[PDB]
């Protein structure tokens, strides 16, 4: 549910565009994301693992 | 995640795209408030084949119909 | 619906640059 879940009940909403802006809220455009999505989980289950 | 137009990705501009059913529609993210989805709330970058999940419509342009009725 | 609204004009950029050429 993102974010929304600490003020109310929870809100769905997909990962990929929770991860956009996410993106989004620190100055980098959302379209950042859906050209580079493969990449960026890439790193991520890297950097996790 | 996004709509296509003439081969170009649209997002928008400040919100989320948004369908009923039939028709689609962009609004804010605290209040249901659907609009049409125009040049204006939206932004083209790239092309069709980047992003997964794209669908189609068609974007309504509000300088063709008022520019080319009263042109002539 | 909304209180304290008042009346004024809002001047188009497209109208004048239009009807002057486009004539
Ligand atoms: C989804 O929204 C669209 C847009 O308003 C609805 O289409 C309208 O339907 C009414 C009822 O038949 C018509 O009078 C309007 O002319 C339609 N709008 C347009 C732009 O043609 C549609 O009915 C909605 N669907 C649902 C299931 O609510
Ligand atoms: C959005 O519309 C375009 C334009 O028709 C679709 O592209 C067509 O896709 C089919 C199936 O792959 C092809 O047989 C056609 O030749 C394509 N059109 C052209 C002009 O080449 C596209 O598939 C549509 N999007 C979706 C998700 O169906
Ligand atoms: C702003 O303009 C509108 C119309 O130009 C005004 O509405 C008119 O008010 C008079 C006052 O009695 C009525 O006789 C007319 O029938 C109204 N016209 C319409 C179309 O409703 C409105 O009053 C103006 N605003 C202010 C604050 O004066």
């Amino acid at each position: 549910s993102g974010w929304t879940f600490g003020a109310g009940p929870a809100l769905q909403i997909p990962f990929p565009m929770q991860m956009a802006y996410r993106f989004n809220g620190i100055g980098v455009t959302q379209n950042v994301l859906y050209e580079n999505q493969k990449l960026i989980a890439n790193q991520f289950n890297s950097a996790i693992g | 995640p996004a709509i296509c137009h003439d081969g170009k990705a649209h997002f928008p501009r400040e919100g989320v795209f948004v369908s009923n059913g039939t028709h689609w529609f962009v609004t804010q993210r605290n209040f249901y408030e659907p609009q049409i989805i125009t040049t204006d709330n939206t932004f083209v970058s790239g092309n069709c084949d980047v992003v997964i999940g794209i669908v189609n419509n068609t974007v309504y342009d509000p300088l063709q119909p008022e520019l080319d009725s009263f042109k002539e």
